[PDB]
């Protein structure tokens, strides 16, 4: 299933998703929500102008994928449609930890 | 005082900025790891203990 | 090395006293200062008043139990028992959240609607429910029992379909005092009393002296033979030396009443007269009653008796004399009406009294202590 996220319609945010992910489990700040992964994506000039909607559908995909655990957040809220909101956590699974390591040992 | 040849001093300034620059990185990284909202989130559970 | 009572005791002191409780997270200075001389404030406190002082972690807080309760000591932003009704129930709410739990106004509304103990339904589709239940709400806010994720409650004035995001904070645990007994025995709040004190049996006269003096504005004599003021009255000097040593009052002693004064009232406190219009009518009856001894002479008990006509006749000639000068709010108002705010006032301060049976108005002495006039030149003025 990880070739997909390795050559699937959007191989290049899923990669960069994933990089990020794995990025933040290399310093332990693994279980991150959707809003840090949408900065990411707008920090990188071609998906600067990126949207939650897309990282929505590209997320779900994921997780069909197994690439990420799904944690529910019903702990906190910020705002009233936060609170309302079903929200998500997500942390990567120990397989994309090792694959995304070999590709960055390949990169180095 | 300067009575030495000028490689010796490019390679003490090379170790020494090489080293800072490592702290620094280190710094950086574990402020955002202390100032997490990861952690913000993350006392509300057993994760807190992680 | 031993403690001893002085400048930081007393402002200890006053500050627990005008204040319901003390937070740390909120009033750091005054709890550093209450805790330092926690110690003979305890001592102090038990010994005269027999008040439970008691210290925590996160608060300071004084059980202040009235000796007979009255009108001006109950949570003053409150206008009807339905909102002290929807605070209790608010509060029964809290106890089912665990601490910086997060609930919807919606919810604490579904809630209080469900357990709200009277034979008629509390509905929100009312103005007057509505509002009720913003002002619980509010004051529960002002206690800090529950912090406010952003939003807005005063909307849900013209806006049933508000929403809002609560979060119940640690203090609510700590709000209410403990009760003697399975408090669900008793039966009527007067138990209540009987039973605090109850575990004051020991010099209980001088504890309810004490009680009386520092929290009322005034002690007012039952009959001629009254025991607490037969106490005042043979310990007139050393109450006096020993308030004045440990705080800021200075006694004060009649034939029909007794009370304490203070000089200079800080920034926190409430104190007669005030802003408020009331009290100037207050003070121009109190004068226009010294004026005409013959016609209001007081009973031996000090009181002044007069019928709601006779009342309404001394307001209307008040009006006539100082009307001119009164705030525009009372001016524009029928006789009637001003009695009736004139008399709120009054029992506020306990200055005088409505008679349950014959509705016979009871001025006070208290009321004699204090008389107020317009400056000279304006009072010609308003001859012009």
């Amino acid at each position: 299933i990880e070739a997909s996220y390795l050559t699937a319609d959007s191989a290049a945010h899923y990669r960069t998703i994933l990089r990020y992910f794995y990025h933040q489990h290399e310093r332990m700040r693994d279980f991150i929500a959707p809003e840090e992964l949408l900065e990411h994506m707008r920090s990188i000039p071609a998906f600067a102008d990126f949207q939650e909607d897309q990282l929505h559908q590209q997320l779900a995909q994921l997780v069909k994928w197994n690439n990420l655990i799904a944690r529910q957040d019903m702990t906190n809220a910020k705002t009233i449609e936060e609170y309302k909101k079903k929200r998500f956590r997500y942390q990567c699974t120990p397989y994309t930890v090792e694959i995304e390591r070999m590709i960055v040992q390949l990169e180095k | 005082d300067l009575n030495k040849s000028a490689e010796e001093y490019m390679r003490i300034w090379e170790d020494v900025f090489r080293y800072f620059q490592t702290i620094r990185t280190s710094t950086a990284d574990y402020i955002a790891y202390i100032n997490s909202e990861q952690t913000d989130q993350r006392m509300q559970t057993e994760a807190f203990l992680v | 090395q031993t403690q001893l009572f002085d400048e930081k005791a007393i402002q200890g002191m006053d500050i627990l006293f005008h204040h319901y409780w003390i937070l740390r997270a909120e009033q750091p200075e005054w709890y550093q200062l209450i805790r330092e001389r926690e110690k003979v404030l305890r001592r102090y406190l038990d010994e005269k008043f027999g008040l439970r002082l008691i210290v925590h972690q996160h608060f300071i807080k004084l059980e202040k139990i009235p000796v007979e309760p009255e009108g001006w000591m109950g949570i003053q932003d409150f206008q009807e028992p339905m909102d002290y009704a929807i605070f209790c129930c608010a509060l029964a709410f809290l106890e089912g959240k665990a601490v910086d739990e997060q609930f919807l106004l919606s919810e604490l509304c579904q809630e209080i609607q469900a357990d709200y103990p009277g034979d008629f339904p509390l509905d929100w589709t009312l103005y007057t429910h509505r509002k009720s239940l913003i002002r619980a709400v509010k004051v529960l806010m002002e206690f800090q029992l529950i912090r406010t994720i952003d939003g807005d409650i005063g909307r849900f004035d013209q806006n049933e379909e508000q929403e809002v995001l609560y979060e119940a904070s640690t203090y609510s645990r700590y709000f209410m005092r403990t009760y003697p007994d399975d408090f669900s025995s008793y039966q009527h709040w007067s138990e209540l009393l009987k039973e605090d004190w109850k575990l004051n049996q020991e010099d209980e006269r001088r504890k309810r002296v004490y009680r009386k003096l520092f929290f009322s504005p005034g002690l007012h004599r039952l009959d001629q033979q009254d025991p607490d003021f037969l106490y005042i009255r043979n310990y007139r000097n050393r109450l006096a030396e020993d308030i004045e040593k440990h705080s800021e009052y200075k006694l004060h002693v009649y034939k029909n009443t007794a009370f304490l004064s203070i000089a200079e009232p800080r920034q926190y406190q409430q104190v007669f007269p005030n802003s408020k219009a009331s009290t100037d009518i207050i003070l121009q009856l109190s004068k226009y009653i010294h004026g005409e001894p013959e016609r209001f002479k007081a009973n031996e008990n000090g009181e002044i008796l007069m019928t709601e006509g006779e009342f309404e006749q001394v307001v209307d000639d008040l009006r006539q004399q100082f009307g001119t000068g009164w705030a525009k709010y009372f001016r524009d108002m029928s006789t009637k009406g001003i009695r009736t705010e004139l008399l709120r006032a009054m029992k506020d301060w306990m200055m005088a009294e409505v008679d349950s049976e014959t509705s016979l108005i009871r001025i006070k002495s208290l009321t004699g202590v204090m008389t107020g006039e317009y400056p000279s030149d304006f009072q010609t003025g308003g001859t012009e």
